[PDB]
């Protein structure tokens, strides 16, 4: 073990791959927590990762099958109530924002 | 809020089979006073199975 | 001869995919409009440095070295292309004073890492940075028609291999060989560098700061059109 760069390590270990449900991920140490799918714009064949605007992760390349996949979270949503006044009846109805 | 369910993580294919085979595999180990070195680099090593 | 790089010495600085933006970096470049010297027999030490650009224009090619001592003392890294392949090892030599074609080194010493590429039976640009160890290469394959220097087409340099060989450089000479000349060579610097990706994802156009007063305009803007009328861009 020295300050080089390191060359042999363990064998990672590779698990499924999942789509259309919200769940956390991690692709070669990029972490974080989304909802997977395909999308249509390629890469060129020497990159990885995809930003936009706001130079935040957008888009990912599935590093065994060599494919584009997308990213979009799934935390939206305030909760709200609409109440007839409880001087008169109690029924109320749910509203959540997006 | 929604919360995450399952957990996946991906990695590159694996294809860096080190040569460890021809070490315990080998024809002829050298003498104990004269003792022969091996060294290694950029492979993966399959530790569980041996 | 001292001739003027003209817009060249851009490569893709990160693994991304930014689409259809501007964007702004903080890296080592070529900077625009630099004397560079031209080269065409023989060819003495050249100092390197961090970053480095390369380009000729034949097949005489077909090499490099890098090392401080050249003597199998400190690791010294070599690249070539075989007659056959391409040779990428990593073993301190003993080097001639004009290395070419087996006159290359007097002997070879010590090892650490050897690497054996594929059998290997115009513009060619080559571009080397030493980080931490790491050894990033950059080429770009450019059919040309002009019998000069550097053109003023545009073009990107994308990359090729990282050598984790972790060693230090602080000299290199070009490899050649004889049967029994053009080249030019530019020194990068840190800059800031604005980059235009397309769609598609290649650099169609950049822009240098600290240039002139209207590249810093363009600089603070982040647009590569500015419209009528007073801006600040700095302060003295
Ligand atoms: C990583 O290994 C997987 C193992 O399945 C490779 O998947 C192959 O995909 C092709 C595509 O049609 C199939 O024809 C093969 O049967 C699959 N298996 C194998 C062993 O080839 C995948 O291609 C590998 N990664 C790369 C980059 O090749
Ligand atoms: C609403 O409040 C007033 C206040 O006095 C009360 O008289 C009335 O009965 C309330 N409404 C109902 C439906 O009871
Ligand atoms: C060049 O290629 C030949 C055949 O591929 C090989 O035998 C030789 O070792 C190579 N040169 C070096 C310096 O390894
Ligand atoms: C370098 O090569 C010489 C050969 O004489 C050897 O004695 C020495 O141990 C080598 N150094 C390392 C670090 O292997
Ligand atoms: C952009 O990408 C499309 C789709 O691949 C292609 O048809 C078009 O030629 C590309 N244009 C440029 C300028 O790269």
């Amino acid at each position: 073990l020295l300050h080089a760069p390191a060359t042999v390590c363990g064998p990672k270990k590779s698990t499924n791959l999942v789509k259309n449900k919200c769940v956390n991920f991690n692709f070669n140490g990029l972490t974080g927590t989304g909802v997977l799918t395909e999308s249509n714009k390629k890469f060129l064949p020497f990159q990885q990762f995809g930003r936009d605007i706001d130079d935040t992760t957008d888009a990912v390349r599935d590093p065994q099958t060599l494919e584009i996949l997308d990213i979009t979270p799934c935390s939206f949503g305030g909760v709200s109530v609409i109440t007839p006044g409880t001087n008169t009846s109690n029924q109320v109805a749910v509203l959540y924002q997006g | 809020r929604v919360q995450p369910t399952e957990s996946i993580v991906r990695f590159p294919n694996i294809t860096n089979l080190c040569p460890f085979g021809e070490v315990f595999n080998a024809t002829r180990f050298a003498s104990v006073y004269a003792w022969n070195r091996k060294r290694i680099s950029n492979c993966v090593a399959d530790y569980s199975v041996l | 001869a001292y001739t003027n790089s003209f817009t060249r010495g851009v490569y893709y600085p990160d693994k991304v995919f930014r689409s259809s933006v501007l964007h702004s970096t903080q890296d080592l470049f070529l900077p625009f409009f630099s004397n560079v010297t031209w080269f065409h027999f023989d060819n003495p030490v050249l100092p390197f440095n961090d970053g480095v650009y390369f380009a000729s224009t034949s097949n005489i090619i077909r090499g490099w070295i890098f090392g401080t001592t050249l003597d199998s003392k400190t690791q010294s890294l070599l690249i070539v292309n075989n007659a056959t392949n391409v040779v990428i090892k990593v073993c301190e030599f003993q080097f001639c004073n004009d290395p070419f074609l087996f006159r290359v080194y007097s002997s070879a010493n010590n090892c650490t890492f050897e690497y054996v590429s594929q059998p290997f039976l115009n513009l060619r640009e080559f571009v080397f940075k030493n980080i931490d160890g790491y050894f990033k290469i950059y080429s770009k394959h450019t059919p040309i028609n002009l019998v000069r220097d550097l053109p003023q087409g545009f073009s990107a340099l994308e990359p090729l291999v990282d050598l984790p060989i972790g060693i230090n450089i602080t000299r290199f000479q070009t490899l050649l060989a004889l049967h029994r000349a053009a080249y030019y060579v530019g020194y990068l610097q840190p800059r800031t560098f604005l980059l235009k990706y397309n769609e598609n994802g290649t650099i169609t156009d950049a822009v240098d700061c600290a240039l002139d007063p209207l590249s810093e305009t363009k600089c603070t803007l982040k647009s590569f059109t500015v419209e009528k009328g007073i801006y600040q861009t700095s302060n003295f």
